[PDB]
């Protein structure tokens, strides 16, 4: 009764399939994906941020020259200075004219945002999906556990054993290069650590916020000071982290294919509706009813009465239930054309239940399952008029 | 509290003790974080 | 403590959400097809305007500033 | 003068190309590859690791029952026990005789080597490959610098700016999934974490040695002690970490293909030697001799004397050196037949001086460039006698 | 006070039991295929063995 499946990737819907184990009576699932969350392979391979030009104080040597050397900081940029006059605080102080010396240095450093607000860029291998899997199962009535894709890794949470994918719709919307801000992912192609043009993204590349080593392509020069003055010219390109925060791209989670979420989380990409995973689940014995238990409800009349040509569960349709003891009867129709929102229907001694569905198909000539007893409920649906609220129930869409 | 070159100290470059360096409109909140050469 | 913009008056048509829409900021509004083809669309509007969005069978969403992404079925 | 090169991968051996910058003396390279460590992209997906069976000390109840309870420790197999008499230092103690109960309870805990001697699973991506390539370029005479494989990432250490790949050869050595155990690294198709048979590989699975939880499959599945005695029959696999240690597989570090080795360390494998590179580098011009300055060297001659068809560097020729001045003059055969030992060739006014090299062609008519003068040194080589020891410096063989 | 050896590894397959089979020590196995047709089998096992 290992009950195999393939099933559609779509988040907030369930999936209730049947249990036909020869044998003993069947049982309803009812599989809502909540979650795909995914999580791929990835690496850290450079934070970026804006630069702060932490300038360190010049020299200024009255009377001679003083040679710079290049200290190993970070873009250490250094460029010895003549012909200064530098006025600090009473004119001049060096009496000197031509010979009054000043030596400026600027090296690039990690701002302190750069700990905090910073891009991130990854390579993205592919990984492995996850789901926080319900199944409101059977008669069991609940079990919400986190789950994998991978075709034999069960679950046992709860009570079912239960086998997912791996799934055939590969698209990792994440690309191999990405940029990461915060909350916004950016499926960017970074240029690299230890390349990224001044100006440009990446400016400064730091390995993360701790490492002291990084690359600073700031294109920064120091100028002289103006008129004998003591400052520091430090001209530079204003960060590629200034602009990518407003001449950037768009999100992923605003610009991706195929229905993804994002998070600055494990890196997932949540929700991702697309294609099918072939699911196979292990119920426990115990949770079935042997079939001499149930009522056997054969010798029945199913009708639409109302059917809703659309996708809130508006097709409905009487079921003159002919059965033989009294109780409960899981139900689903193992054609896809229909999807009920009721697994399961009460019985008295032979009485008649509505229940609700949606459909796609003008003429529904789907089969019902109601607990070992198969009944077309053909008939014909009508249109709605108020169309815009979040996503279907119906998803069954074909050749009509 | 230090005391350097201000850039236009009301007419031209002082040597204000309120030197203004790193300013830093880099956050979001209307706020800017300053350094004056003076420690107040 | 941050930023809102007015909520969009939505209105219907066939497989078509026009938006007489109505800010008060220049507001980055956005969206994402969900089929597989994406296409999204980007636009700041500061200016109030009337936009269409050719919405799909299975869905699209909707972000009006910084308000919580919106979803719609149209069938 | 950004020299593009298209370039073998291979580790222990330099690959000196010759720049040809129009206008100035050219340069010799001295490129080697020291290394080739890879690096791909990875996820630690679980520990495992030898069982213990710690067993918690049964409770004995004297007279009736006590329901045991399924307890949330990993594996947690207990069974309630009746009909014992537990001799314990006293002979038995409990005066009843079958109410007399016995309860039993076992888990299966992470053990002490697991910390330290435990298998490691992984998803194993591409991810990026290194090298740590020493230049002895030039005049400069050295660089031995980290550097990257990606084909916009330069390394700016020493003087010259170098860009590398992407190579051609991504054969990753590991496969997707691997098994790696404190150096001997498995390519194994491990099952998964939280599925593992017991007996067989990965019954223990924890995420890491902290994690608390794990996955135990090992059909731990308690016994009755016998005849009124106090113990803890536990019947269980020994570990599928006991096995994978003396039924194993060979080491990847001793099974893998072109040519790789391992570490437990950032998961590389070394010096995998296979396909090319296109490797570029932009030299300082600074470091560049004018062309005025270097002897022109023009109508000399060649000639093999002793070549020797072989690895090492046994083929030799004579040049009769034509100089203009007397200096030194960087020589490269462009012709990738010849590999030489020289870079570099001091001249006096016009003499000679011979050169080492290797051939794999009876007959090398490969050109020689003698600092702007090429010329052929055709001939004749001869086979050697004494083939056992390391890997070569001709790596030329080609149809001849 | 005698001897055990760890259970067996039971898995099916289509009217072959596939067994992977990891003793402590040296074990004698054997069948009896309860047809007319005996068709036993004898093998001391000490060394694990997958058998059909």
């Amino acid at each position: 009764y290992e009950h195999t499946a393939v099933m559609p990737n779509k988040v907030g819907i369930p999936y209730k399939a049947l249990v036909e184990r020869p044998g003993y009576a069947p049982v309803h699932l009812q599989i809502q994906l909540v979650n795909t969350r995914i999580i791929p392979s990835t690496n850290l391979e450079y934070i970026t941020c804006k630069y702060k030009t932490k300038v360190p104080s010049p020299v200024v040597k009255c009377c001679g020259a003083t040679q710079c050397t290049s200290k190993p900081h970070p873009d250490y940029q250094c460029q010895v200075f003549t012909g200064v006059y530098p006025f600090m605080w009473g004119g001049a102080y060096c009496f000197c004219d031509t010979e009054n010396t000043q030596m400026s240095e600027a090296y690039v450093e990690r701002s302190e945002e750069c700990s905090i607000d910073h891009a991130k860029a990854y390579k993205v291998h592919t990984g492995t999906v996850q789901a926080m899997v319900n199944i409101t199962y059977g008669s069991v009535s609940w079990r919400s556990a986190d789950v994998y894709v991978n075709g034999e890794t069960p679950a046992k949470i709860g009570d079912a054993k239960l086998i997912i994918g791996p799934l055939s719709s590969a698209w990792s919307p994440f690309d191999n290069k990405v940029v990461v801000y915060g909350h916004e992912v950016y499926n960017y192609d970074f240029p690299e650590y230890g390349t990224g043009k001044a100006g440009s993204f990446g400016d400064l590349q730091s390995r993360t916020s701790t490492s002291n080593d990084l690359y600073a392509n700031t294109n920064l020069k120091l100028q002289r000071p103006q008129a004998g003055i003591v400052h520091t010219p430090f001209t530079q390109a204003p960060s590629g982290f200034e602009r990518w925060k407003r001449d950037k791209g768009a999100p992923l989670n605003d610009v991706a294919p195929f229905g993804c979420s994002i998070a600055l989380e494990p890196l997932r990409a949540e929700n991702c509706a697309v294609g099918s995973i072939p699911i196979s689940i292990d119920i426990p014995d115990a949770a079935f009813t042997r079939i001499s238990e149930t009522p056997t409800v054969s010798d029945l009349e199913c009708k639409i009465t109302e059917c809703t040509y659309a996708s809130d569960f508006g097709g409905i349709a009487t079921v003159a239930y002919k059965s033989s003891k009294a109780g409960n009867c899981p139900i689903h129709s193992p054609s896809g054309v229909a999807v009920i929102k009721e697994n399961d229907v009460t019985l008295a001694e032979s009485g008649s239940f509505t229940f609700h569905f949606s459909t796609a198909n003008i003429h529904p000539a789907f089969k019902l399952q109601v607990c070992t007893s198969a009944v077309t409920c053909k008939g014909d649906c009508k249109p709605p008029k108020d169309h815009i609220v979040d996503y279907p129930a119906q998803h069954t869409e074909s050749f009509t | 509290p230090y005391i350097a070159d201000c850039p236009n100290c009301g007419h031209s470059r002082c040597d204000s003790p309120i030197a203004i360096e790193e300013v830093r409109g880099d956050a979001h909140a209307g706020v800017i974080r300053i350094q004056t050469s003076a420690m107040f | 403590i941050a930023t809102l913009a007015p909520e969009p008056l939505v209105e219907h048509k066939h497989r078509t959400l026009i938006l007489h829409l109505h800010p008060d900021h220049p507001t980055l509004l956005t969206t994402r097809s969900l089929g597989s083809d994406a296409n999204p669309t980007r636009q700041w509007i500061e200016r109030p305007t009337t936009v269409n969005f050719t919405v799909t069978g299975e869905g699209l969403e909707y972000t009006w500033g910084n308000h919580p992404p919106k979803r719609v079925w149209a069938q």
